[PDB]
């Protein structure tokens, strides 16, 4: 427990990390996550929407 | 443009709402700033037979 500092920080930034390809795998409202099948199942108004 | 078509093919000429029409004859695209126009015209256009 005395390197801590440095540990927390390693941490941090994995975390981070983790939560930002998480993230990238997100609905953000839309009915899925997936480029493709969003593109080819789907008319082109609603596909660039 | 000038074009003769139905009624039920009326609504498929738009900007990005494809159908059987405007995917071999007439296309718009999704950057149509102009703006579409049209009437009934039954009573010189049609003939019996």
């Amino acid at each position: 427990s005395a390197l801590g500092k440095l540990q927390d920080v390693v941490n941090q930034n994995a975390q981070a990390l983790n939560t930002l390809v998480k993230q990238l795998s997100s609905n953000f409202g839309a009915i899925s996550s997936v480029l493709n099948d969003i593109l080819s199942r789907l008319d082109p108004p609603e596909a660039e929407v | 443009d000038s074009f003769v078509i139905r009624g039920d093919e009326v609504r498929q000429i738009a900007p990005g709402q494809t159908g059987k029409i405007a995917d071999y004859n007439y296309k718009l695209p999704d950057d149509f700033t102009g703006c579409v126009i049209a009437w009934n015209s039954n009573n010189l256009d049609s003939k019996v037979g």
